[PDB]
């Protein structure tokens, strides 16, 4: 079988409330989305001060997306790019394919921003209206520790999802990546 | 509905 | 290429609103410089090796009939591998596509020349008053209804600095300056001067032309959401794609014909460029050139009684041999040509698939109208002097505006005029009683309720056998009759087009209506963005600018709220409301002096249908052109023997 | 399920969408109920095949058009003249499709035409007949799809167990068959039986069928596409014929005739080498020295008959043969044409139009 290749990685630390459990070492695609992929990296490196820094993660449903990111506001429309406040979608080449991919979430069309989400099951509802820039490559067990939190009637989370730290891990060699999960 | 917007969060 | 635009401007604007003068002054200059790049590269390589590879068509055979469709498969493989040999070179050159993508507003920011006002705040802030004047003067071209702006350059020309003929515009295109300053120039009277600025104008504005036809090819336009649902083959995405292109080409030549500086694009351009060079030369003397620039024009214009004198006056001093000896230009001739055969496929793909075309030359003959188009330009010019004359026997037998402008014949028998402009203390407004009847209405109700709905997708679906056939027809018979009582009442001259149509039904949920003080929709307006205590209307691509008429058709009135009323530009003093019943139409213009708002409805259904139009053939709805090709083939069609 | 069929005289009673026919039989199949989802099951492949008989009729005019009346200056600008043939062509197009009865219903998705490509309905009509005491019928549907699938255990299974049923042994009819294939057969027969004449007549008969067929499977290639990304004018139409050119090479593989399990490599090379011996043995050289012509056009590569073209050239002045003789027939060269530039124009394409983005997960 086929699959896209990765350029860069990036390694989020999450902590739950008051609690660390680990890091969940990501992946990129940067040669089938050019773009996209460049603002999440420039982005999750405190390179402007827009930083993903401290960040809260807003919306928890139980089994459809763990969605949140915002550092001007901590649940509204916040939302800062580094192209502006609004850049154009690019292609939709790849479509969600199960547990443990990366997509963007938008507000329309040609409405992008800084807000990520990871899918947690096939969630082919969306698809071909939302970009996918990206897969995870380990820590299942933290996203499923995340993901079992008490919630509250509006998402959020009884207790706080802080992203206590982010940076760059580097690949000198482009390899390969299946297509089904994990 | 199951979404993911930022803004007007639908059903 | 240097990086995309868009993240210096963002990085500009961060600067600024921090205040870092040489941040903000380096991040406008390298912006400023990677957009001509990008562009120049772009264009440069585009044409180089677009005529690098010829088209050849070399039609050497004679299709025969004991040869089959080979000769058919041979004419189609060599032309696409042409084609694919094209678009290596163009994958080769470009390199990464998506530096050449940026969104609309960063565009509209880069017409406004943002950047400059940002520049010339900044070299104002560091001491470097030429570069502040220029970038001010550039700004104040660019728009001109900045009074701050004006301020600050009568200040910087009582001040230190510079005269009156030294403010360099560093946007307006070349060919463009030299032809006001010829125009001005001529007016003085002062034809020695004139002559070499007219004919740099042609040469500039050919080269213009040029470079414009080499640079619109790009993606394609899709309608919001529609990629899901396109289902073209080859043959028509092809033609689909280049008859979008043609159109954008041919555009060219009502964009270089505009300046910021007027409201509106200048008439008849190039003919105009000849008449005054014309002039000129019979001022100096130049006999041979004058006739010759006669002749050019009347080349665009064989019926022209003036300066057909005109030329008949100066072979009369002239001689004759050298009368027939001088011809018009080939430059001319070619363009001429190629803009005949453009316009000729055009029309051919108006008259056929129905794509609105409009032609932006008055010089066009009539012999490449297609027939059937020529019948329906005829019917609208005798409808446009019939409303003429029924407007003018108003005020010989007599606010006028309110008079004049409303008050249609209503063809349709059975509506009534029940509500009317005076009684709602208001102008351009109409609630209609009646336009449809109450057996008809539940039907719409079953259609909603079964399945925003619009009336190609309900087509669909009734094609499919999900709902019934007969509502989504009385859906579009409906929609076609308020059309047009709509378009008569008013007395509107220009025919009338469709924006927007969507079947909508508003359901209250009775969970979250506890501490619900909120307003259910803000008050607002149509054509632009509605600003609350500053009291201003900006027609800006966030709103649709080219709504002009908006029309609601109500259906059921079982459920409590829900009137709607019009508000005055405060959006807070309400003016009049009106009742929710069953065949009430409400009918009021978008305008900026039409203001509306919705309630929130206490509980039950609210069904009603949303309307507008434009007067922009333009800006017409495309989707309509499939709903009629699939109401022609699914009630009345026709069928071959096999 | 294809003997009451007539492309022109269709009842009207059955013409419903084929997806919703489709999901009825599906439903029907779930729901333990045999005759219905038999009916239901005939029904879709027949609106199928009208389908496709359909796209074939309106593609048979309209691409094979001469020259609609072109101008005098409209020489000068290669462009229009090319673009304007094109839209003249879609036109064309357009208007005919409205006619036909099938194209007046709700068109199938893509993922339905790819299922009915594979043949797949097949299995569950199958079961139908042996749940509705149809052996003959349920044997036959197994054998169609083991055909084009050889590689299947289940169906490889119950044909074992249907075969094991006595009684059932000479019923193995393909039921989505092609009279080319069925001519070649009976000449192939005949040839075995050292019968000549019968043999050459059939396969004058069987050649311009086989060629027909070629060309409208190829000229039903040239559908939709998927939309995905946005590029510029050559570029974004430089794609779907990637697409559908690689839908296209596999044209002339996939309707080759199959028999005793094997695919026939060089169909029509071997055609060529039939005729051109059967000619041989009736002294008829005038029409046996161009088969032997275009078999090596076809393929140089060869020893015996390459000597048989030195000898008819030795003797060339015995029989009276001008040079105009020893010419390959148009058909052949037209084939040829349209093989080798259509693999040509994908290496070329392979290698500086596809992005280069993929790779092997190790
Ligand atoms: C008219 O102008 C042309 C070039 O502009 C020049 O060659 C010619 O001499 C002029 N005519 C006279 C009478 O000087
Ligand atoms: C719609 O109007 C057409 C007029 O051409 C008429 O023939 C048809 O019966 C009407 N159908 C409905 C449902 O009103
Ligand atoms: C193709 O359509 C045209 C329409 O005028 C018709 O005359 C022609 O006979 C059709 N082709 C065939 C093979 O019937
Ligand atoms: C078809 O035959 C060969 C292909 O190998 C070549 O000469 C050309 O493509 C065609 N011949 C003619 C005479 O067009
Ligand atoms: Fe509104």
């Amino acid at each position: 079988k086929k699959g896209p290749k990765v350029t860069v990685k990036v390694y989020f630390d999450l902590r739950i409330g008051d609690e660390d459990v680990g890091r969940v070492i990501f992946g990129l695609f940067g040669k089938t989305v050019p773009k996209t992929v460049d603002n999440f990296v420039a982005l999750a490196t405190g390179e402007k001060g827009f930083g993903y820094k401290n960040s809260k993660f807003h919306r928890v449903i139980k089994d459809f997306m763990i969605q949140g990111g915002d550092f001007t506001r901590g649940d509204g429309t916040g939302g800062k790019s580094i192209y502006g406040e609004r850049f154009p979608d690019e292609n939709f080449k790849l479509k969600h394919y199960g547990p443990g991919w990366v997509s963007m979430a938008n507000a329309g069309k040609d409405t992008n921003g800084s807000q990520f989400f990871i899918t947690t099951v096939k969630t082919a509802w969306l698809d071909g209206k939302h970009v996918v820039f990206g897969k995870v490559l380990e820590g299942m067990e933290v996203v499923r520790k995340v993901e079992s939190t008490k919630t509250d009637s509006r998402d959020k989370p009884l207790k706080d999802v802080i992203i206590a730290d982010c940076g760059k891990i580097e690949v000198e060699k482009p390899f390969a990546i299946a297509k089904e999960a994990a | 509905x199951l979404l993911v917007t930022a803004g007007l969060v639908l059903a | 290429g240097m990086v995309t635009p868009d993240l210096l401007f963002a990085e500009g604007t961060a600067a600024y609103a921090r205040g870092d003068w040489p941040g903000v002054v380096l991040s406008m200059e390298r912006a400023l410089r990677s957009r001509a790049a990008l562009r120049a590269l772009r264009l440069r390589c585009r044409t180089q090796c677009a005529a690098d590879f010829p088209w050849e068509l070399d039609p050497d055979w004679s299709p025969s009939p004991a040869q089959a469709s080979g000769a058919a498969a041979l004419r189609d493989l060599s032309f696409f591998g042409g084609l694919l040999r094209r678009a290596a070179c163009l994958r080769r050159c470009l390199g990464p596509p998506a530096a050449h993508s940026l969104s609309e507003e960063m565009e509209l920011e880069f017409r406004k020349r943002s950047p400059y006002n940002y520049l010339q705040v900044a070299y104002f802030k560091i001491n470097k008053l030429e570069k502040a004047v220029a970038a001010a003067h550039t700004f104040f071209v660019g728009n001109p209804e900045h009074m701050e702006m004006q301020q600050n350059l009568d200040y910087y020309q009582t001040m230190s600095g510079v005269k009156e003929a030294d403010f360099k515009d560093l946007e307006t295109q070349p060919h463009m300056q030299e032809f006001r300053l010829g125009v001005r120039l001529y007016s003085e009277e002062q034809p020695q001067e004139a002559v070499p600025h007219l004919e740099a104008a042609l040469q500039e504005y050919f080269v213009a032309y040029e470079e414009c036809r080499a640079l619109c090819e790009g993606p394609y336009d899709y309608d919001g959401y529609n990629y899901l649902e396109y289902n073209a083959d080859l043959f028509q995405a092809i033609t689909d794609h280049y008859i979008q292109v043609l159109n954008c080409k041919q555009n060219c030549v009502t964009e270089l014909a505009s300046h910021p500086s007027r409201e509106k694009p200048f008439e008849d351009f190039l003919p105009s460029h000849y008449n005054y060079l014309q002039f000129a030369y019979y001022n100096i003397g130049n006999y041979t050139q004058a006739v010759e620039c006669a002749k050019t024009y009347l080349l665009f214009f064989p019926n022209d009684e003036v300066m057909n004198q005109n030329l008949a006056y100066y072979a009369a001093m002239l001689g004759e041999e050298h009368t027939r000896s001088i011809g018009p230009r080939e430059s001319a001739k070619e363009y001429r040509q190629r803009s005949l055969l453009e316009k000729e496929l055009l029309f051919f793909a108006y008259d056929v698939f129905g794509i609105p075309f409009v032609d932006p030359d008055s010089w066009t003959p009539e012999e490449v109208i297609p027939k059937r188009l020529q019948e329906k330009q005829k019917s609208e010019r005798e409808t446009a002097v019939r409303i003429s004359q029924e407007i003018g026997n108003l005020m010989k037998e007599i606010d006028v505006s309110r008079l004049t402008r409303e008050g249609g014949p209503l063809l349709y028998e059975g509506i009534s005029l029940t509500m009317n402009s005076k009684l709602l203390n208001g102008s351009q407004r109409v609630v209609m009683d009646g336009v449809i009847s109450d057996h008809e209405c539940q039907e719409l109700q079953r259609l909603t309720n079964v399945a925003g709905v619009t009336v190609f997708k309900a087509l669909k679906l009734g094609q499919e056998g999900k709902v019934p056939l007969q509502s989504a027809h009385l859906y579009y018979n409906v929609t076609e009759k308020v059309r047009r009582i709509m378009e008569s009442y008013f007395r509107l001259d220009t025919p009338l087009y469709f924006s927007y149509s969507h079947l909508v039904c508003r359901t209250a949920i009775e969970e979250v209506q506890a501490e619900r003080k909120d307003d259910s929709h803000p008050v607002h307006v149509d054509n632009c963005i509605l600003n609350a205590e500053t009291l201003v209307c900006v027609k800006e691509p966030p709103a649709y600018t080219f709504r002009d008429y908006s029309a609601i058709l109500y259906l059921n009135g079982d459920f409590d709220g829900g009137n709607f009323y019009f508000t005055e530009l405060d959006a807070k003093t309400v003016t009049a409301e009106v009742q929710p019943q069953c065949g009430r139409a409400v009918g009021f213009s978008s305008g900026t002096e039409n203001p509306h708002g919705v309630k929130a409805v206490t509980r039950g259904q609210r069904c009603a249908i949303a309307l507008w139009f434009t007067l922009d053939p333009r800006h017409s709805e495309r989707d309509r052109v499939q709903a009629d090709d699939l109401v022609k083939m699914l009630f009345s069609p026709e069928e071959m023997d096999l | 399920q294809y003997e009451r069929y007539s492309f022109r005289s269709f009842p009207r009673d059955e013409l419903m969408p084929l997806e919703s026919a489709y999901r009825h039989a599906l439903d029907k199949y779930s729901g333990e109920h045999w005759a219905e989802s038999v009916g239901y099951l005939e029904i879709s492949l027949r609106l199928h095949r009208l389908l496709r008989d359909s796209e074939a009729f309106c593609h048979r005019n309209c691409s094979a058009a001469p020259q609609p009346e072109p101008a005098a200056g409209l020489a000068s600008y290669p462009e229009l003249r090319l673009f304007g043939g094109l839209l003249r062509r879609a036109h064309c197009l357009k208007r005919c499709k409205q006619g036909l009865p099938a194209f007046r219903q709700s068109q199938p998705s893509r993922e339905v035409l790819a299922d009915f490509q594979r043949r797949e309905p097949y299995k569950f009509l199958q079961f139908a007949y042996f749940k509705a005491n149809n052996l003959p019928k349920a044997i036959a549907a197994a054998h169609t799809f083991l055909l084009k699938h050889p590689d299947d255990e289940m169906m490889k299974r119950n044909m074992a167990y249907y075969k094991s049923l006595p009684g059932a042994e000479d019923y193995i009819k393909d039921l989505e068959t092609k009279s080319y294939e069925s001519l070649f057969i009976r000449a192939v027969r005949a040839y075995n039986g050292e019968n000549w004449r019968t043999s050459i007549t059939d396969m004058e008969l069987a050649l311009p069928d086989f060629f027909k067929a070629f060309y409208e499977c190829l000229a039903a290639c040239e559908g939709s596409r998927e939309i995905k990304d946005f590029k510029d004018f050559y570029l974004s139409i430089a794609d779907h014929y990637v697409e559908v050119l690689e839908c296209k090479i596999q044209c002339e593989e996939n309707l080759t005739p199959v028999i005793g399990g094997y695919p026939v490599e060089k169909f029509v090379a071997t055609m060529y080498h039939y005729l051109q011996f059967a000619y041989y043995k009736l002294n008829d050289l005038k029409n046996a020295a161009p088969c032997a012509v275009s078999y090596l056009l076809f393929d140089q590569n060869d020893k015996v008959m390459q000597q048989n073209l030195v000898y008819y050239q030795y003797h060339r002045d015995t029989w009276g043969l001008s040079d105009e003789h020893f010419q390959p027939r148009p058909e052949a060269v037209q084939f040829f044409n349209v093989t080798t530039l259509q693999k040509e124009l994908y290496d070329f394409a392979k290698e500086n139009i596809m992005d280069d983005d993929e790779g092997e997960v190790v």
